């Protein structure tokens, strides 16, 4: 099993993309889902983080201090989907991205809420990845 | 005419059992058996959890008991297989990592929690030697409404049958009848759906001709023997064996006969009202329980209830091996774990592919 | 630790019937039991005839009965709706304008012909005042083997229970089914597919309530004894009551309800692996008769086995009055019998529209 | 807490038998029990009779049979220790030379007259090969009467059980007791004393071992099954076989070894209620019959009934082939009848004395 | 036609129980049912004690229950009359002013000592409302070698029947029937004669014809389920009720009419391998059971078996409204306790007088 | 099984004698008996039968006609005996006397009674005899 | 239940139709079918029938003697009609003309066979009919 | 239910009796039996008690002090008596003489014996007693 990203390119800086993370025979709304980043010769970053759907607040979402206020995580759990919208690219933001889903329940009973992390630890299913370039 | 004035209840023909649970059992037992969906049995004795830790020398105590548990029920997505989790008594009152109880957990996430309630196999004394009864009715109502407050919805009894020389003695079969009957109706008076397990075990070394004619045999009067005591048809669930060849006899059979061998069984005795069976994987592989499963839902037999799953080993197997006990091998736990859920989730569908499972 | 070297027949989870005709029995109840097609039950008494020739002014005699099976027998175009036809024994060496015996007729036509092999009600004297056990079982194998010579492939048995104050008695319970039981295994080893006939019959005062209760105690032992018996499960056929108020109960209940209340009681007690269920139409009148079996096959309830119809009085009422007894009204009675048929095959479908019968 | 008001007869403990005989049944079953008497057999069937009559060159007619019976029932003296006589339905309506019938003979005597009711052993179908069913409940309410109203007070149906392989089928214990107990009950609603034979037969290689753990189970059910269908016990008997080893099985037993088999047996399942036991002969021998019911009668085991007989070949035997079937061997035909009817009375009373007996 | 090896015990004729214990239950039932002889029933709960001290204002301590029960067991001479006495689970661990444990002190006077093993009622659920069960067949086996090895050689077991409407409910004849079977059957693998006590009890309305049709259906379900289960019915005792009219039926019967009614009921279902029968007294005066049981000795019905008592109540009243609880009244209470004993022997034995009683 | 005779003797023409018949095992209520003579070089020949009692008439009674007037039968139930009064004995009387038992049912249904017969083709049972001689020497 | 008969319409003498007889819900297979006509002022007179499908030598036909020749019946049971070709229509050939099913079991046993008849007494279930007219001054 | 005393009367000093002890209805090898006295203007002091017999030992005894050496009390469970034979008596030894059961059950288990009190409080069951006079007037 695996997801299938899409949605990125190359662009000039302080340009925009979209990314979208679709998924086969998996039901994406009951994972907390992850956008992460390797660019060449380095480790995976976390992006952006989202969490199930709290009733009625919507999911809980987190992001990387190199990337909150540009970027923006979404899911659509009726199209099965997760999005990541990235405004105004910096070329340090060149990398390979890449989804996969958090095989943790992502609990917090002390607060009734789901949530996710950005850390990578206990995520899976890794896709492909999908490659944004970021340069004049 | 007329000569005494009688409560209905006195009267043969009413002996049903008037249960305040009753539309919720059925609820409950629809839930169970929703499409695609199967039970994961997690009930292992503290002892039987030595077995199964023997191979990854992995401790046997109350907290690698619940990291085990834990292991599975805090794995995210596999409400999308699971209806529902047996659980032993001691992981009932067990925490999960969300600090949540299990069944707390169970029903945040859509699964119906289970308690399995039988106190064990004991020798039946009468009868043939190596024949066993199953104990545990003593204070069951007291037992069976506090597993209910503390949030299950159905439980678990399990009875065994010994086929030797070709037979079962007449002694075990009206015995161990009368034993899952009297659970099941105290079981939906105290509100959890009963799952009536009596399992024709493998051990032996009888032919699948063999099994067939005892498991009809055996299955027969258990459902003879939940008329006599009330049962509500509609909220209760069978938990079989699949009419298979003994595991010393020699002889192999496909998917296709065992399907044939154990639908046409189940089609003589079993009431079309009981909402779903939910076999057993006993002796099997877990590429044989999604691939018998599989071939149940293909059959061209009359098959009205439910043909699903409630796996043990066949669901944990592979899980815990890759586990090994260390919290390093969670995630590949869980990935063994996930796959045998979407494999045998897809065999109640009849859409398992065996291409796509271990070679 | 003694051991004895037995017969495997000895053991009792080997008690199932050895018949030679165990893959044609099969295949004559899936005949019986085809998509839109049910049974004519044509096998009433010498007796039975003196009323329902009463209204007609047709005398009682062995030529006059022959017409009136005639009049149905030998009519074109009802094998599209009638899959068998229960014969009375004198009926069976009766011969068709064809020339042929109506078993051969119907054998040509595609229609498996079956007979009545019970030989009426006697007092149960055990149990309640009224109680009614069916004799009958004494030289059962040699009727059965000579019927099945002469082209007959099924037969029908009926037991009636009586619910008086609102139960009825353990004795009949017990007694009525191991005499259905055990006319089963008998005709399964002669070759011919067993209808078991357990009817809950429709007189006194009990409410559907009570008919439902009575109803699913009584089959549920009649099924029990088919287990204890041996029957072949694939081979046979279960010709129930509906679950209905009783007669002069003064209550009612509609079509949806008696669906609800009968095949929730056959869900309950009746295994999947029987083919089919043949209803009795009983008290019940032509159009009703349709209008229950077509709710019955509109049930969100379970139904794994075949719901159509086993009628007699529900088919020939009109086709009796139209045709008079007189040869003038062969045309009329024909025309009578084949709308029965036709609505009654509809209703096996689930299609029976109620507009398109009658209105009164 | 909804009520409804019943037939006591519809509640399982009111299942008794209402019968207009009580009373005259318990009187017979005393009189049939008497001390110091017991049961003449001579119910042979037709064909029987030819196995009878093959020693003797006697050709098997009906007028034949008839001078037969009239060896004993016209020989003076035996009502000393015959209390009553099994007929053969055709001896029943056969005359004597004093100008009567022969149950009016019995009935000028004192002598009990019964008849055999059943119909004869035909194929179980259930069950294991060679194991049989009796015939004979169709129609029996109007034979029983008929037989009542020329004078029997009691009848006699028999029900066998084939050892095999060291055991027997749970069929044939289900059916032949249903059998037995369904026979009881009509027969006492007609004012015959029923006398249950289940006979567990003497064929086979079994020790007096499986014959009584055969026995044991067989006649539980028997009683069970009486107790379901509501009989009176207090005119009720039972015509069981003796605990004794199989006929080709070359194992021996003593008298008083077959008395404690038999009677520990027959403790474990016999309601006291009952007021007699009349054993059948069987596969014994004269001497050996009037032995072992001697060792009953001096048994210190529990035996609330009357231990006594009901004999065919035990009695008539030496009887036959003294008379070879010629008017000059009357005499000492009779001779051997009555010495062995004197033998087996005193065998009911345990003063039965060997060196009184025949010579071996 | 196929043939297969079995073993015996697997075929449903060869169903009897293999119990090693089978010569010494034979044994301990005839000792039981020796002649002149009954069992003293002193089971009573701590609950049912608080019941019997109520009226002589004594506190329901276990030290108290132990003064009780020592007022009957250490009284001399009461063998004469009883053969076995039924112990309390807590009883047969206190000790007596001899020293020994109080089996131990019956084994030395002759008297054969017995436990009662059930757990108590508790509803049927099935059935009708009212109607109970009874709860303890769970670690039976276990129980009852404890109890064999600290020298108990019978037990007592007990359900109940409640006649409602003239009837039962069939669950209830089925079930508590099977229970009794299962408990008998388990308690001589374990060397323990069981009791086998299905009570139809006295209350209600009903008359004795009720009674008597009740108790006939309700022994023979018993008596077929015993069968099923294999019991060695020579190692075995029933404790049934007497066939009698309901307590608030408004019907009273002679000792006759009783003694007929209830050994015509006991021969049509009772086999008579069983050696004997220990009536209970329930809701009788001593006095009257005393009567009646004499009566049912001078039946001319059949009654192969020993007809004898298993009387609490009916030995003990007057007993323990002489003792008071008290020291100085140890004397009159083995009084009365004696006379009733000589009165009950005397009973079974067939003759006992009227005018030598109360 | 065998009855016992006695009472004979040998006295002088005119004179009489009392035969008695016992039997230790039988009942004899339920036969006929019949009284029976053979002198030496003779065939055995009938001389008295009695019947069994009937409840109304009592016993019948027959005689060889050679004995008619002098020879009465009798029988006691209770004492389960039947005698033989010989009275007016002749030296053609002179045999040895037999007791026997008729080992037919004697009944005649016509005429609703118990009867018996002189002949000796159903008699059975014949004792030992008991010598009668009547003689002037 | 009523049978569709088509086909029909005006013709010169000499010329042909063919009148097509159809059935909704109704297997006509079952049945022998029967072609009549009626003129006005005359009475209604068969025209041909056929018989059931005879297992391998087809069904039987019968016509009346004034037409023999000249019409040709058919049936085909998997489109379930039947078919009426007339031939060389005459003057005298005008008239109404109806479909019907022979209500009764149309079997020879003595030879084997299903027939047909081209009287009425046991024919039902006729339709509107059609109208025919053969004439050339129109 | 009461004893029978007997063997009491009138002897004079230096002379013997043999009291005994007998019961009806009861078997008094199931009890340990006292033989007690009362003197004119004195209450009832005990004289003799016997236990039940012990098992391959016999019974075990006790005397009041005042009549020890010179009386014997022994028992016979098979007559079912128990006797006291009073030897060598003096004047201080005339009253009536009592027989009486010990209700209670007297053994004691750590020294594996049954035994006996001649005090009189669990006793029972007495008789009539027996009048002796020991005198030379």
């Amino acid at each position: 099993v695996q997801l299938q990203e899409s949605g990125g390119g190359l662009v000039q800086p302080g340009g925009s993309l979209r990314l979208s993370c679709a998924a086969s025979e998996t039901a994406l709304t009951y994972y907390a889902i992850g956008w992460f980043r390797q660019a060449p010769g380095k480790e995976r970053e976390g992006v952006s983080c989202i969490s199930r759907i709290n009733s009625g607040s919507g999911a809980r979402t987190d992001y990387a201090d190199s990337v909150k206020g540009r970027f923006t995580i979404s899911r659509d759990d009726a199209k099965n989907t997760v999005t990541l919208q990235m405004n105004s690219l910096e070329p340090e933001d060149t990398a390979r991205y890449y989804c996969a889903l958090d095989t943790t329940d992502r609990y917090d009973s002390a607060n009734g809420r789901y949530y996710c992390t950005i850390s990578s630890d206990t995520y899976d299913y890794w896709g492909q990845g999908t490659q944004v370039t970021v340069s004049s | 005419s007329r000569r005494v004035e009688v409560l209905l209840t006195q009267l043969p023909a009413y002996n049903r059992l008037k249960t305040p649970y009753e539309e919720e059992l059925i609820e409950t037992a629809k839930k169970m058996t929703a499409p695609g969906k199967g039970l994961l049995a997690a009930d292992e004795s503290t002892g039987s959890c030595s077995k199964r830790f023997a191979g990854i020398g992995l401790s046997n105590t109350a907290e690698h008991r619940r990291q085990y548990r834990a292991l599975m029920l805090e794995c995210a997505g596999f409400e999308q297989y699971i209806s529902g989790v047996i659980l032993h008594d001691e992981t009932v009152y067990q925490r999960a990592s969300t600090g949540e109880t299990f069944p707390q957990l169970l029903r945040r996430r859509g699964v119906v929690p289970g308690i399995k309630t039988d106190c064990g196999l004991e020798p039946l004394v009468e009868g043939a030697d190596g024949e066993q009864m199953t104990a545990g009715l003593d204070g069951y109502v007291k037992r069976a409404k506090k597993y209910y407050a503390v949030g299950c919805r159905f439980c678990k009894w399990r009875n065994v049958y010994k086929i030797q020389n070709g037979t079962v003695s007449e002694a075990v079969v009206r015995f161990n009848a009368e034993t899952l009957a009297r659970y099941a109706v105290l079981s939906q008076l105290c509100g959890l759906v009963p799952i009536v397990e009596p399992e024709v075990m493998i051990d032996g070394t009888h032919d699948i001709e063999t099994c067939q004619r005892v498991s009809q045999h055996v299955w027969a009067e258990v459902v003879s023997a939940l008329h006599r005591h009330g049962v509500v048809w509609e909220g209760c669930l069978l938990k079989p064996n699949m009419v298979v060849p003994g595991a010393e006899s020699g002889q192999t059979a496909t998917a296709e006969q065992v399907a044939e061998y154990t639908v046409k069984t189940l089609a003589r005795v079993l009431p079309p009202a009981l909402p779903g069976v939910t076999f057993l994987s006993g002796g099997l592989s877990e590429v044989m329980a999604s691939e018998y499963l599989n071939a149940m839902n293909n059959s061209p037999l009359p098959r009205p209830w439910k043909l699903t799953f409630s796996y043990a080993r066949a669901l944990q197997s592979s899980a815990i091996k890759a586990w090994g006990g260390k919290s390093s091998g969670v995630a590949a736990g869980r990935r063994a774990f996930m796959h045998r859920a979407k494999m045998n989730s897809l065999a109640q569908l009849g859409r398992y592919n065996r291409g796509d499972d271990d070679k």
